[PDB]
């Protein structure tokens, strides 16, 4: 049976599903590569996790490239369709649509990147063909798996929404979600992966499958077309680097607010020499707990895609900055109305956009 | 969301977090062809004007952060989770765990985490002890009664003396690390 430690001296895969990781380490044991096992790996988890990621969404594929020695994204983040609007998520009064509502229309409808992410990583590192690493998925989907404890709460916890679109078929057979261990088959899936390894990635962004899924986004109120689907690229990003502890740590900038943050969180904590705090002490959780407020606040205030707006990374993490962010931080009171820092004050340039409250 | 990793003997490393946004997306499924789609676009701001507001051709804002860290021009260890803005918080604690307390690597992954990103949202794991939650919420902190599951992070650490690998799922899903010993 499967183990969440484990040691081995060729290579290592961990992955979130037991028969993604069998799948990754075959790749490795057949001679593959890490890029090689990570694409085998995403159309594993498109399959056998298929409420978590899969070609109907984007990622950020950290790699270091052990010839070269460098390390780059591919980041297939999703981008908003030619027709997207700034008040598309708002009704008639100008208010945001509920949450829970919002999430199920159209607008809400990326064109979708993973696909193209893959595409990119092989060209870029790859070995093995798309026709190989997508292989044994295709068999996951059409002759199926028994389903997980996660997956079968999931279709639970989300039948409403499953309920209301062709999503039903699939894993609602007969009105009823699917229970721990049974068999979840995916025929039309693995048809699309069939059309990939035959036509490549433009089963995906051109032809009859990019109509299909265009009319039905369009169908859920949405604006993608064929067009947005065939202008869809991915980006290669730059790691954002940090110094702590004696490591050099490559993290990812935005369109990510991850990088930057985990930076800014980890240059403040840093002040406080955390480890003379006793790991479940109180004083531990405060100072985590004041920084993430102070870092939160940046994010909300300062952080969006750098294609289009002045993120102000270079004050954001400039040492005198975080000083002033950590002399805000006391052990023996709370902030109660943390706000975003000025980090201007510490850079050239201005924000290209304005501070807006949201719900 | 989902992350994880893979490393190989020619030292190619790979951190990798990807989603479709809300569990199961939209809920939309392609007709005929099987495929869930995303939700991604609200994480835009739903109210425009701001950095992260709704452009045509913007991506929305991401809180994903696959990380790989290095020491001595080598690397050394993967991080990674999902979990929307909380997946900052899962990262940086696994790190600390690891690094500034010095904890073995499938304990710091354990260890139980807190998120906050404001005075009215709050999350703690199963292990944050009682007292220390009435301590802080008695100073202003605002932490519920029950706790919640925080991410899910799948990490790698590369032993460059010994030449050996170790591989870690956290228990919050059903994940597998598998080790590679060819031949």
């Amino acid at each position: 049976e499967y183990k969440q430690v484990d040691v081995g001296k060729d290579g290592m895969v961990a992955t979130a599903h037991p028969l993604a990781s069998e799948i990754g380490a075959d790749v490795l044991k057949k001679g593959g590569n890490a890029i090689d096992a990570a694409v085998a790996i995403q159309f594993a988890l498109n399959v056998t996790e298929p409420m978590m990621s899969g070609i109907g969404g984007g990622g950020f594929m950290m790699v270091y490239d052990g010839k070269t020695k460098d390390t780059t994204i591919i980041d297939s983040r999703e981008r908003a369709p030619a027709g997207a609007t700034p008040d598309m998520f708002l009704d008639e009064n100008g208010k945001a649509i509920p949450f829970s509502e919002r999430v199920t229309k159209g607008t809400a409808v990326g064109v979708p990147g993973t696909l193209k992410g893959l595409e990119e990583a092989l060209d870029k590192w790859g070995t093995r063909s798309m026709k190989q690493l997508i292989t044994p998925s295709i068999k996951l989907a059409e002759k199926g798996f028994p389903i997980d404890s996660v997956l079968a709460e999931a279709i639970s916890d989300y039948q409403e929404k499953l309920s209301r679109t062709a999503a039903k078929d699939v894993f609602l057979p007969n009105g009823e979600p699917l229970k721990e261990g049974d068999t979840l088959i995916q025929k039309d899936l693995a048809k699309t992966f069939k059309l990939i390894r035959s036509k490549g990635t433009d089963a995906f962004y051109k032809g009859k499958f990019a109509k299909t899924l265009s009319d039905t986004v369009q169908d859920f109120g949405g604006s993608m077309t064929e067009k947005d689907l065939e202008n869809y690229d991915i980006t290669i990003d730059e790691p954002i680097w940090g110094d702590y502890q004696g490591y050099q740590i490559a993290t990812t900038p935005p369109p990510s607010s991850g990088g930057i943050f985990l930076l800014q969180m980890l240059k403040i904590l840093d002040h406080f020499n955390l480890s003379q705090y006793d790991v479940r002490s109180w004083e531990k959780y405060q100072l985590l707990a004041e920084t993430m407020h102070l870092s939160y606040a940046d994010r909300a205030s300062y952080a969006g895609d750098p294609e289009f707006v002045n993120v102000p990374l270079k004050g954001l993490l400039h040492p005198d900055y975080i000083k002033e962010r950590q002399q805000l931080i006391n052990l023996d009171q709370v902030n109660k109305k943390p706000k975003a820092g000025d980090p201007w004050k510490y850079q050239e340039g201005s924000a290209n956009y304005k501070q807006v409250e949201q719900p | 969301t989902t992350h994880f990793t893979v490393a190989d003997r020619w030292g190619n490393v790979v951190s990798y977090t990807t989603t479709i946004e809300q569990l199961f997306g939209t809920g939309i499924m392609v007709p005929d062809y099987g495929v869930i789609l995303n939700n991604e676009l609200t994480d835009f701001d739903a109210i425009p004007g701001g950095a992260n507001e709704v452009q045509p051709n913007k991506r929305p804002l991401s809180s994903m952060t696959p990380t790989i860290l290095f020491k001595d021009d080598k690397p050394v260890l993967t991080v990674g989770s999902p979990g929307g803005a909380t997946i900052i918080s899962s990262v940086l604690q696994t790190i600390l765990y690891h690094i500034e307390y010095g904890m073995e690597l499938k304990a710091a992954v354990e260890e139980p985490r807190i998120y906050t990103n404001s005075m009215s949202s709050y999350r703690y794991e199963d292990g944050v002890p009682k007292d220390v939650l009435s301590k802080l919420n008695g100073m202003g902190h605002k932490f519920g009664t029950s706790p919640v599951d925080i991410g899910n992070v799948q990490s790698i650490s590369i032993d460059h003396e010994n030449g050996t690998f170790k591989g870690v799922a956290d228990s919050s899903r059903n994940g597998a690390a598998i080790g590679i010993n060819l031949k």
